[PDB]
Parts: structure tokens; C-alpha cells; sequence
């Protein structure tokens, strides 16, 4: 699937952003966006890989 | 291409001195993941030394491998780093980089791996003796007081290969290492069949044929 | 093809001598497996003499009988020797040769050969006829039969026509008395094959080195 | 010292279809280097298991070995008509090697009644001098008997009892009269009597001398 | 601190054909907070780089044969194979992930099965030319035999000799299964001058009887 493609592209890039930011409310903001991406992207295997970002996110960054 | 890394070759170094690992990555997205280093001990337990981020590349260490361990990235070169400052005799072992996900938190695909190897032991030829006979029986020679790894022993320039057995070397006290090749034969034939070992040891150069008689009782 | 192993040198040994057992094994490659020597005291659980090595430079033996056997072993002619010295009434046995195996213990099995030490005399065998009476002729089975008696020592095989009768033979064990053996062989056939074909019973006996083929008749009355 | 293997049961007495079980205890830890062997009688041992649980080629399926540390077992799921036979348990973890006591297997079967016949000497032994009167017993179950000998009526013998037959399990028995010729032809009657659990009066085989 | 892995056995026989099984026990809960249990069993061979088996308990990674099987809980962790092959013998050890920092295993090898037999023993005395040198090196040479537990000792007139000798062993042999030995015991030339009789002593468990192979300096 191309979107699926595109929606993953979009995630880890997203995440990348958010690992390098110094403020985590803003890093919490680009986890919702993604969030919100793989939810209108229909796949699970998104949502599991969102949700393990916001937990490797909130650990190094919080 | 194939996902693969590549290590540089092994590495013989003095107490006091410092070295330089490098790591190179290929056929992925080298910034979506983590460079993880592993170092293995001879006889020991293999131990996580430590892992870097593409993003920020800020390091982290374990509480043993703080200080004279450093990790540095060249992202450009897709290539890792590692440095070690102030080499001591129980630093000598074999270091791998590896690959680290973020979903799972596996080590998926591993380097083939650095020797790094601390003594303070100069170049030495080898020195053979015969390890003489007194219906099989059994012969040799032993090699003593060499360095570094490794030497190769053949007997009748590779004509004879059934029953030899090369043991493992093993490191003396002085810094120095020792073999033993043993052979059994039939004894009807020792009196016609001439027996010679060939050591050959390429770092100082040293290639020694050492024919192996029965001990002259007479 | 098949392994074959093929003991010989047994029989009756007087006390206070030496014996000389041989072993051939054939079928595998002989130099290259650990053979060993196994024994059975008649009526008794095995017991294990020892075992040797390709090349002959270790052996084993068990503690008790260390001093008394001495194990050798020829891969020219695929064979296998066991010597023992001053035997006694206590080794009078059952011996098997057995090929010990890299992945497998104790695969293949010999024959075996019986040992017997005894002083006494070599005796041949009397072999007796033993036809049905006139009564026993009302079935339509019919049971004949050979007598072995007053024979030493142990063994004797007894056949029927040269082993071409097999199913309904019953050969018991022999009993011993002053020190000569007895025993008996019965055989039932059809009422319709008797005594219309012949029968013969052939008794071996390899200690006397005596072959004696009897034919059944009937009973001359 | 030498590692004392015990083996239990000493016998066996199981019907055709049943499952058995024997056990085989050491004194001493001895790894997992047990083997089972099964002896017909009259024949060489045959290797059934090694190792403990490894099933040797050709053995078929309802033999099971298992066991480990010191107790090992062997165990047979349905028993046929031809595995009566003497099991053996052996180790070889450590020299010198051990056998156990050995298992002897039974059958048991249907009563059955024997059949009963007699033999009087043969001319050339009497020829010798010497007399043998011979009476078989075939195809009898169970092995218990009682043979008597009557010679004109009035109460030398030897008793030969054969193995358990592997095809249907009877049991036979010879019964050997050793007389003088002298003595064998003083007397004209001779009877061969049977008891057994099968029936309640005696099996009566006789013959006369005179008679041929 | 650190997690720690137990792995039993250390040393595991196993035969081609059979079913084989690994227990790897932690030190604590392994269970993360958010649900999943991160052990991972790795295999080595030997001079090669470790690769990845299973992940997360009983997942199977891509291109592992489907005979390897893994289950556990809690604390406690197997891994079992049904049909081994020659080309599934190595080092396996697990490791967990779910609490900084990561640790392995201490590893368990797996080797080929076979039956007891007793080494040949042999023993070599020091040549001349070592002699002229100041050193003396005996050697004592034990082949073909199995298991890998044997013991040797050295006695210079009845002493048993402590703290100068060095042993080396080969690999399992890659045509009928067995190994070999060697012992070298290290004196000066005074201290092998002193002495006469020299002896090696074997014991091993396929012996009914410690084997002595023993000679006299300067005699034949
Ligand atoms: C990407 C990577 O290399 C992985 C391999 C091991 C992983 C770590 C394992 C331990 C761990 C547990 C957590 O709950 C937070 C994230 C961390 C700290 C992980 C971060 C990502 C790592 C470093």
C-alpha cells in the first residue's frame, strides 16, 4: 500500500523531529500528529509503532 | 545491495598507546536506527558497552566504560568510531558493532568483529624441538617461545594429514606462546620413512624444517 | 553385507589348563570399532571380560579377572583372540564376541561357543529309535521320536531330515547323571505322511566329532 | 566400587494385550547411558534401546524407554505373542559395566488339556541292555503336572520341562523310565498317568510288552 | 543492578534426529510495563558473528527453520528444537532488553553424543637441544577418548607436582567424535637435574584403574 508507505515515511520522520527537540510538549505534539496519521492511515501495525515511539520518546527526552 | 557492516582488520598495540576502531554501514537508512558496541572477553561473558543515536549522536556508556572509551560518528561516511586511550594488558579482546531497532530492541545484524590485542612482548621467532619416538607410534614437534599468532605446521610439506593433531596454543607466563604437532605412525616404518615438521611463522619471517629421528639409545 | 561374527576354539578343557578362543568378524570395517568379549554363566545374567581398541594400546578388563585373560586382536586377518590361564570349574560358560561402536553400544552379537572344564572323558553319543506302538495309530497326528543318551559333553544337534522338518518338533533339555547326559527329541506329522515318507533324525555331536543319521522305522512286530 | 544396578519386577505374569513396565535403579548417578536388551530363549541378546529413549532400527513402535539420574523404565504398550523373552538393563557410564538381574516375561493363556503318549524301549537298546520307556505330554497350559508311573499297576525318572512356546504358549513334558533289560521284561503292563488342573481324573496312556 | 541470566546446562550432548531444549532463568520480572516481554535467544558459531534466533519470547525471526521452537513466562524461559541437524551446532544464549542495560547469557554449546572410550597416554622427554638452553619441557599426550573430563597429574619422585603445568585441549573430532590432550610441565635445568623418575597420571571415568606412564632421566 502506497499511502501505508507514505503515512510510515511521514511517522518516522515526524519521530525524528521529536528526538531531537529540547521542549517535550512539543515532542508530545508531534507524537499526536502521528498518531492521528496512522489512525487515518487504517493500519495497526502504525498505531504499535507510534505507540512504541511515544514511550522511547518520553523516556530519553522527559 | 546486502545489509551488511564492515570492521577494519586486527590491531597489536604497547601499553600506554591509544587505537581507533572504525564501522561501516550499508544497504539501509543509516539514521533510523541505533550503533550499539559489544566487547567480548576471552573465556567471559559478552558485555554491552555502550550505544549512539544517528539523530543527536550523543553517547552513552555503562559505569565500567566511562572515561578512556570514547564514541564519535562521521554521518557523511556512514561510518562509527570508537577510541580507546590508555591501553592496558585487560583491554585485549574483540569488540562488534551492531545494529539496534526501535520497535523491537534487537540486535539484528552484527559486524564480523576487531581483535585488539594489548602486550608488551617484542617479535620473536619460533624455536622447534623434536618430540622424539621411544605397532602405532607417536611423534612431534613443539614449537616454544614465539609472538604473535599465528604459525602453521605441516608435516612431509602436506603429504601426511591422517591422525595429526595440532593442539591450541597457549600463552606462557614470559608473554611468549607454545604449540605441540603430534602424529602417530606404524612402527614398522620408522626406520624408512623420513618424518620432517615445517613451522612457518610469517611475522618475523621464520620457516624452520625440523626432521624428528628416534631418540639414538644406541 | 550382513556382519557376521563366527566364534570357534570352545569345548572341554581339563582343569589347571590353558584355552585359546578365536572370534572372525566380517561385513564391516574391522579396524575401526572396539570389540569386546562377553560371557554367560549357564542359567546366569551376563557378565563382561573386557574389550579392546583398534590399534591394541588399551584394554580393559574387569578387576577379578585381570591377571587370568589376555586380549589380542589381528586386523590382517579379521580376527580376535582371547587367552585365559588355569582355568577353573567356576568358567565353565557360555562366551559371545560383540563389536562395541562409536554411536551405538554393543550392536552386533556373536554366536557364542560353550566352555566346559570338567575332568572327565569324552563320550559318543547313543542315539535310540523311538517308534509309536500299535495303540497310537488312531489319530490324525502321529508323534515319533530319537533317544540321545550317555554322551559328554555339551552340545548335541538334533535335526529332522536335514532341518527340512521344522514345525511341530519339541526337543527338550538334556538332563545330566553321573556325568553323562540324556535327553530326548519328539516329533508329530500327519497320520497320512508316516510311514509313507521317511524320517530321520541326524544327531551331531562335535566334541566326539560324530555325525549318526538314524532313520525312524516302525516297530518290527 | 562397582555400580550395582537393580531390577524389578523379577517376574511377570500378563495376559496377551496388556502393557508391562519394568524398572531399572542404580546406586549411583549414572547419567543417561542405560541400554535394554531383549534375550529369546536359546538365542543371542538383541539391543532393543540406547541412550535411554533412542529406539534401535527394525524395533517396533510399543516399545518405550525413558528415565533419567537414577531410576530409568521400560515399557511395553500392548503385548503380543512373541515378546515372551528375558529383558536385560545395562550401563556403561562408567568401567566396569553392570547388568541388571534381568525380567523373564510370561504369558498366560486358556487352560488346555494335554495330549498324552507313550514309547516303549526301542530293540537296540534293549539290545545294549538297557531300557528307556518314554511318555510326552504336548500342549498343555498351565505348567503345573503330575506324572505318575505304573508298572503292573504298582507306583529311575527324570523330568524334562520345555520353554513356554513363542506361538501359542503351551507348555510341554517328558517323562523318562530308565530300567534293566532284565527288568523291563519281567513285566508286561506299563502306564504312563497324568493329573492335571485341566481335568479332574487322570490321563491313563498303558502299554503291554507282549503287545507290539 | 544488573539482570542476571542463569543458563542451564553448560554443556549440552545431543544426537542428530532428537529434540533438544535450553533453560534460561533471569533474576527478576522480565515483563515490561507496557505489556510485552523482551527475551531474545541468539546462536554462534564458531569464528562467526552471533545472529539473531528469537525475539520477544516465542516470535521466530525471518529465514530461522520452523523447528525451533520457544515458550516461557515470568522468569523462566526455554527454548527446544525438534529435529537437530549438523549445521545447528554452537553457542546459544539468551537476552533481555526490557531494563537498562541490556545483558546475555553465559552460553550453552552444543555437541554431538556418543559412547565412553578410554584415552591412549603417551609421554615425551625433554631433547637435548632444550636441555643446552636451561629449559626441560615434558610432555604427556592423551588420545582418543571421551567425555572431555579427564585429570592428570605429575610426579617427580613420588611428589605430586602443583602450579607448573599447563594443559590444551582439541576440538571434538569431525569423523568419529573424540578428543585429545596435552600436557607440558616447565622445570628449570637445576631442578631436572636433581631428580631421576618422572611420571604422568590419568584418571578418567572410562578407566577402571589410574594409568601411570613413568621414565628415569638419562636411562632408555
Ligand atoms: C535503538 C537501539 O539500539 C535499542 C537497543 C536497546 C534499546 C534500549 C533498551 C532499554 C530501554 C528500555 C526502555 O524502556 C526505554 C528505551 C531503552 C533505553 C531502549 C532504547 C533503544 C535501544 C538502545
Amino acid at each position: 500500500d502506497e499511502k501505508a508507505k507514505t503515512a510510515e515515511t511521514l511517522i518516522w520522520q515526524l519521530f525524528g523531529k521529536a528526538m531531537q527537540q529540547s521542549d517535550p510538549n512539543e515532542a508530545e505534539k508531534l507524537l499526536k500528529k502521528a498518531e492521528e496519521l496512522a489512525k487515518k492511515a487504517n493500519d495497526p501495525r502504525l498505531e504499535q509503532v507510534v505507540r512504541q515511539h511515544q514511550v522511547v520518546v518520553r523516556f530519553l527526552v522527559g | 545491495g546486502q545489509i551488511q557492516l564492515v570492521q577494519s582488520g586486527p590491531e597489536l598495540k604497547k601499553p600506554g598507546e591509544t587505537v581507533k576502531i572504525s564501522c561501516k554501514a550499508s544497504g539501509y537508512a543509516f539514521t533510523n536506527y541505533g550503533v550499539n558496541w559489544v566487547k567480548e572477553a576471552p573465556g567471559k561473558e559478552l558485555k554491552w558497552m555502550g550505544w549512539i543515536n544517528i539523530y543527536t549522536g550523543e553517547p552513552t556508556y555503562v559505569d565500567d566504560f566511562k572515561g578512556r572509551f570514547a564514541f564519535s560518528l562521521e554521518t557523511s561516511a556512514s561510518t562509527a568510531y570508537l577510541e580507546i586511550n590508555n591501553l592496558k594488558n585487560e583491554d585485549t579482546a574483540t569488540y562488534f558493532c551492531t545494529r539496534g531497532d526501535y520497535v523491537n530492541w534487537y540486535f539484528d545484524v552484527w559486524g564480523a568483529g576487531t581483535t585488539v590485542t594489548v602486550s608488551s612482548a617484542s617479535t620473536k621467532g619460533p624455536s622447534v624441538f623434536p618430540l622424539a619416538p621411544s605397532g602405532t607410534a607417536a611423534l612431534g614437534c613443539l614449537v616454544k617461545d614465539y609472538f604473535p599468532e599465528p604459525v602453521t605446521v605441516s608435516w612431509n610439506s602436506g603429504a601426511l594429514t591422517s591422525g595429526v593433531h595440532t593442539f591450541p596454543a597457549v600463552l606462557q607466563s614470559s608473554g611468549l606462546y607454545s604449540l605441540s604437532s603430534v602424529v602417530t605412525v606404524p612402527s614398522s616404518s620408522l626406520g624408512t620413512q623420513t618424518y620432517i615438521c615445517n613451522v612457518n611463522h610469517k611475522p618475523s619471517n621464520t620457516k624452520v624444517d625440523k626432521k624428528v629421528e628416534p631418540k639414538s639409545c644406541d | 553385507g550382513e556382519v557376521k561374527l563366527l566364534e570357534s576354539g570352545g569345548g572341554l578343557v581339563q582343569p589347571g589348563r590353558s584355552l585359546r578362543l578365536s572370534c572372525i568378524a566380517s561385513g564391516f570395517d574391522f579396524s575401526g570399532y572396539w570389540m569386546t568379549w562377553v560371557r554367560q554363566a549357564p542359567g546366569k545374567g551376563l557378565e563382561w571380560i573386557g574389550d579392546i581398541n583398534p590399534d591394541s594400546s588399551t584394554i580393559n578388563s574387569t578387576p577379578s579377572l585381570k591377571d587370568k585373560v589376555i586380549i589380542s586382536r589381528d586386523n590382517a586377518k579379521n580376527t580376535l583372540f582371547l587367552q585365559m590361564s588355569k582355568v577353573r570349574s567356576e568358567d565353565t560358560a557360555l562366551y559371545y564376541c560383540a563389536q562395541r561402536g562409536n554411536y551405538v553400544p554393543f550392536p552386533y552379537w556373536g554366536q557364542g561357543t560353550l566352555v566346559t572344564v570338567s575332568a572327565a572323558k569324552t563320550t559318543p553319543p547313543s542315539v535310540y529309535p523311538l517308534a509309536p506302538g500299535s495303540a497310537a495309530q488312531t489319530n490324525s497326528m502321529v508323534t515319533l521320536g530319537c533317544l540321545v543318551k550317555g554322551y559328554f559333553p555339551e552340545p548335541v544337534t538334533v535335526t529332522w531330515n536335514s532341518g527340512s522338518l521344522s514345525s511341530g518338533v519339541h526337543t527338550f533339555p538334556a538332563v545330566l547323571q553321573s556325568d553323562l547326559y540324556t535327553l530326548s527329541s519328539s516329533v508329530t506329522v500327519p497320520s497320512s505322511t508316516w510311514p509313507s515318507e521317511t524320517v530321520t533324525c541326524n544327531v551331531a555331536h562335535p566334541a566326539s566329532s560324530t555325525k549318526v543319521d538314524k532313520k525312524i522305522v516302525p516297530r518290527d512286530c | 566400587g562397582s555400580i550395582v544396578m537393580t531390577q524389578t519386577p523379577k517376574f511377570l505374569f500378563v495376559s496377551a494385550g496388556d502393557r508391562v513396565t519394568i524398572t531399572c535403579k542404580a546406586s549411583q548417578s549414572v547419567s543417561n547411558d542405560v541400554e535394554w536388551y531383549q534375550q529369546k530363549p536359546g538365542q543371542s541378546p538383541k539391543l532393543m534401546i540406547y541412550f535411554a529413549s533412542k529406539r534401535y532400527n527394525g524395533v517396533p513402535d510399543r516399545f518405550t524407554g525413558s528415565g533419567f539420574g537414577t531410576e530409568f523404565t521400560f515399557t511395553i504398550s500392548t503385548v503380543q505373542a512373541e515378546d515372551l523373552a528375558v529383558y536385560f538393563c545395562q550401563q556403561d557410564y562408567s568401567s566396569p559395566w553392570t547388568f541388571g538381574g534381568g525380567t523373564k516375561l510370561e504369558i498366560k493363556r486358556a487352560d488346555a488339556a494335554p495330549t498324552v503318549s507313550i514309547f516303549p524301549p526301542s530293540s537296540e537298546q534293549l539290545t545294549s541292555g538297557g531300557a528307556s520307556v518314554v511318555c510326552f505330554l504336548n500342549n498343555f497350559y498351565p505348567k503345573d503336572i503330575n506324572v505318575k508311573w505304573k508298572i503292573d499297576g504298582s507306583e529311575g525318572v527324570l523330568n524334562s520341562w520345555t520353554d513356554q512356546d513363542s506361538k501359542d504358549s503351551t507348555y510341554s513334558m517328558s517323562s523318562t523310565l530308565t530300567l534293566t533289560k532284565d527288568e523291563y521284561e519281567r513285566h508286561n503292563s506299563y502306564t504312563c498317568e497324568a493329573t492335571h488342573k485341566t481335568s479332574t481324573s487322570p490321563i491313563v496312556k498303558s502299554f503291554n510288552r507282549g503287545e507290539c | 543492578g544488573d539482570v542476571v541470566m542463569t543458563q542451564i546446562p553448560l554443556s549440552l550432548p545431543v544426537s542428530l534426529g532428537e529434540q533438544a531444549s535450553i533453560s534460561c532463568r533471569s533474576s527478576q520480572s522480565l515483563i515490561h510495563s507496557n505489556g510485552n516481554t523482551y527475551l531474545h535467544w541468539y546462536l554462534q558459531k564458531p569464528g562467526q558473528s552471533p545472529k539473531l534466533l528469537m525475539y520477544k519470547v516465542s516470535n521466530r525471526f525471518y529465514g530461522v527453520p520452523d523447528r525451533f521452537s520457544g515458550s516461557g513466562s515470568g522468569t523462566d524461559f526455554t527454548l527446544k528444537i525438534s529435529r537437530v541437524e549438523a549445521e545447528d551446532l554452537g553457542i546459544y544464549f539468551c537476552s533481555q532488553s526490557s531494563h537498562v542495560p541490556p545483558t546475555f547469557g553465559g552460553g550453552t554449546k552444543l555437541e554431538i553424543k556418543r559412547t565412553v572410550a578410554a584415552p591412549s597416554v603417551f609421554i615425551f622427554p625433554p631433547s637435548d637441544e632444550q636441555l643446552k638452553s636451561g629449559t626441560a619441557s615434558v610432555v604427556c599426550l592423551l588420545n582418543n577418548f571421551y567425555p572431555r573430563e579427564a585429570k592428570v597429574q605429575w610426579k617427580v619422585d613420588n611428589a605430586l607436582q602443583s602450579g607448573n603445568s599447563q594443559e590444551s585441549v582439541t576440538e571434538q573430532d569431525s569423523k568419529d567424535s573424540t578428543y585429545s590432550l596435552s600436557s607440558t610441565l616447565t622445570l628449570s635445568k637445576a631442578d631436572y637435574e636433581k631428580h631421576k623418575v618422572y611420571a604422568c597420571e590419568v584418571t578418567h571415568q572410562g578407566l577402571s584403574s589410574p594409568v601411570t606412564k613413568s621414565f628415569n632421566r638419562g636411562e632408555c
